[PDB]
């Protein structure tokens, strides 16, 4: 069973992140 | 209820049916939980050979902070093995379900439009299905939400 990392929105960059 | 499901972003649609599914999942969540969420993802269409629903892919939510959760769930497409071989079934379902200490207590159904890429494949449909013909359109903005009231932690 695969994981996925979860992104809690608030703290680090969305539309600027590389991932 | 601790996990709220908040919105989803169907990211490829419409796609090749072959294609992977990519919804982008948005949940809050009120108070940190000791375990894993679990996503499932599963494929729902009329077929003659009886049918248990087919279950396209599962995935784990790490530890669950508290506050709004953001991530991907990238499910693997239907296998052409399983649905039928000599009709394209034009309206199909796909049930996308969250469960917590082996427990749903979210289901989220839509239905997707399914025809072939090709103009006269489209009026001329072949004896036998082509697959890799097939685009679906997932009707991501009309879901139907179905919450059920589960024992959370202790």
């Amino acid at each position: 069973v695969k994981r996925a990392k979860l992104d809690q929105t608030s703290k680090g960059p969305e539309n600027l992140q590389f991932s | 209820s601790i996990v709220s499901l908040l919105g989803i972003k169907v990211l490829n649609n419409p796609a090749k049916f072959t294609d992977p599914y990519e919804f982008e999942i948005t949940f809050e969540c009120l108070e940190s939980l000791k375990h894993d969420l679990e996503w499932k993802l599963t494929y729902v269409g009329s077929s003659r050979s009886l049918d248990h629903d087919q279950e396209l892919d599962s995935i784990l939510v790490g530890p669950v902070p508290v506050g709004v959760n953001k991530f991907v769930f990238s499910a693997d497409p239907p296998s052409a093995e399983l649905i039928p071989a000599s009709e394209l079934v034009s309206v199909t379902v796909i049930l996308l379900s969250c469960s917590y200490d082996g427990r749903e207590f979210v289901r989220v159904g839509y239905y997707v439009n399914n025809e072939y890429d090709e103009e006269e494949l489209r009026e001329n449909p072949p004896a036998k299905v082509q697959v890799d013909h097939i685009v679906r359109n997932i009707l991501a903005e009309k879901p139907r939400v179905t919450r059920f009231n589960i024992v959370w932690d202790n």
